[PDB]
Protein backbone atom coordinates (compact mmCIF):
# COMPACT_ATOMS: atom_id res chain seq x y z
CA UNK A 1 0.00 0.00 0.00
CA UNK A 2 2.79 2.48 0.89
CA UNK A 3 4.80 1.82 -2.32
CA UNK A 4 1.79 2.37 -4.62
CA UNK A 5 0.90 5.65 -2.89
CA UNK A 6 4.41 7.14 -3.33
CA UNK A 7 4.40 6.31 -7.06
CA UNK A 8 0.95 7.94 -7.50
CA UNK A 9 2.32 11.17 -5.97
CA UNK A 10 5.18 11.38 -8.50
CA UNK A 11 2.79 10.90 -11.43
CA UNK A 12 0.50 13.70 -10.23
CA UNK A 13 3.33 16.22 -9.67
CA UNK A 14 5.10 15.55 -13.00
CA UNK A 15 1.87 15.80 -15.02
CA UNK A 16 1.00 19.20 -13.52
CA UNK A 17 4.54 20.51 -14.20
CA UNK A 18 4.31 19.54 -17.91
CA UNK A 19 0.85 21.16 -18.30
CA UNK A 20 2.31 24.41 -16.94
CA UNK A 21 4.81 24.52 -19.86
CA UNK A 22 2.17 24.38 -22.64
CA UNK A 23 0.16 27.00 -20.72
CA UNK A 24 3.24 29.27 -20.95
CA UNK A 25 3.87 28.48 -24.64
CA UNK A 26 0.39 29.78 -25.52
CA UNK A 27 0.96 33.04 -23.61
CA UNK A 28 4.21 33.52 -25.58
CA UNK A 29 2.28 32.91 -28.82
CA UNK A 30 -0.21 35.61 -27.76
CA UNK A 31 2.60 37.98 -26.67
CA UNK A 32 4.53 37.54 -29.95
CA UNK A 33 1.31 38.07 -31.93
CA UNK A 34 0.21 41.14 -29.91
CA UNK A 35 3.60 42.89 -30.19
CA UNK A 36 4.02 42.05 -33.90
CA UNK A 37 0.52 43.41 -34.61
CA UNK A 38 1.41 46.51 -32.58
CA UNK A 39 4.46 47.17 -34.81
CA UNK A 40 2.44 46.41 -37.99
CA UNK A 41 -0.37 48.78 -36.93
CA UNK A 42 2.02 51.54 -35.79
CA UNK A 43 3.97 51.62 -39.09
CA UNK A 44 0.67 52.07 -40.99
CA UNK A 45 -0.05 55.10 -38.82
CA UNK A 46 3.44 56.65 -39.19
CA UNK A 47 3.48 56.23 -43.01
CA UNK A 48 -0.04 57.70 -43.15
CA UNK A 49 0.98 60.75 -41.05
CA UNK A 50 4.20 61.47 -42.97
CA UNK A 51 2.46 61.00 -46.34
CA UNK A 52 -0.03 63.63 -45.09
CA UNK B 1 6.33 60.41 -36.76
CA UNK B 2 5.93 63.99 -35.46
CA UNK B 3 9.69 64.30 -34.90
CA UNK B 4 10.27 63.22 -38.52
CA UNK B 5 7.82 65.82 -39.86
CA UNK B 6 9.17 68.79 -37.87
CA UNK B 7 12.75 67.97 -38.90
CA UNK B 8 11.88 68.01 -42.62
CA UNK B 9 10.09 71.33 -42.11
CA UNK B 10 13.25 72.76 -40.51
CA UNK B 11 15.32 71.43 -43.43
CA UNK B 12 13.00 73.06 -46.01
CA UNK B 13 13.56 76.51 -44.44
CA UNK B 14 17.37 76.14 -44.51
CA UNK B 15 17.13 74.95 -48.13
CA UNK B 16 15.06 78.06 -48.96
CA UNK B 17 17.75 80.15 -47.25
CA UNK B 18 20.39 78.52 -49.52
CA UNK B 19 18.28 79.40 -52.58
CA UNK B 20 17.89 83.17 -51.98
CA UNK B 21 21.42 83.99 -50.76
CA UNK B 22 23.14 82.74 -53.94
CA UNK B 23 20.78 84.57 -56.32
CA UNK B 24 20.79 87.65 -54.02
CA UNK B 25 24.58 88.20 -54.16
CA UNK B 26 24.49 87.31 -57.87
CA UNK B 27 21.97 90.16 -58.17
CA UNK B 28 23.90 92.52 -55.87
CA UNK B 29 26.90 92.01 -58.16
CA UNK B 30 24.71 93.52 -60.91
CA UNK B 31 23.85 96.49 -58.66
CA UNK B 32 27.61 97.15 -58.53
CA UNK B 33 27.90 96.71 -62.30
CA UNK B 34 24.99 99.17 -62.78
CA UNK B 35 25.49 101.52 -59.79
CA UNK B 36 29.28 101.78 -59.32
CA UNK B 37 30.69 105.31 -59.65
CA UNK B 38 34.26 106.63 -60.06
CA UNK B 39 33.84 109.02 -57.13
CA UNK B 40 32.58 106.07 -55.07
CA UNK B 41 35.52 103.98 -56.31
CA UNK B 42 37.85 106.81 -55.24
CA UNK B 43 35.95 106.99 -51.95
CA UNK B 44 36.74 103.30 -51.29
CA UNK B 45 40.45 103.80 -52.07
CA UNK B 46 40.79 107.01 -50.03
CA UNK B 47 38.97 105.42 -47.09
CA UNK B 48 41.13 102.29 -46.87
CA UNK B 49 44.50 104.04 -47.33
CA UNK B 50 43.44 106.26 -44.41
CA UNK B 51 43.03 103.20 -42.16
CA UNK B 52 45.62 100.76 -43.51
Amino acid sequence: DLDLAKASATDQLKKAKAEAQVIIEQANKRRSQILDEAKAEAEQERTKIVAQ
Amino acid sequence: AQAEIEAERKRAREELRKQVAILAVAGAEKIIERSVDEAANSDIVDKLVAEL
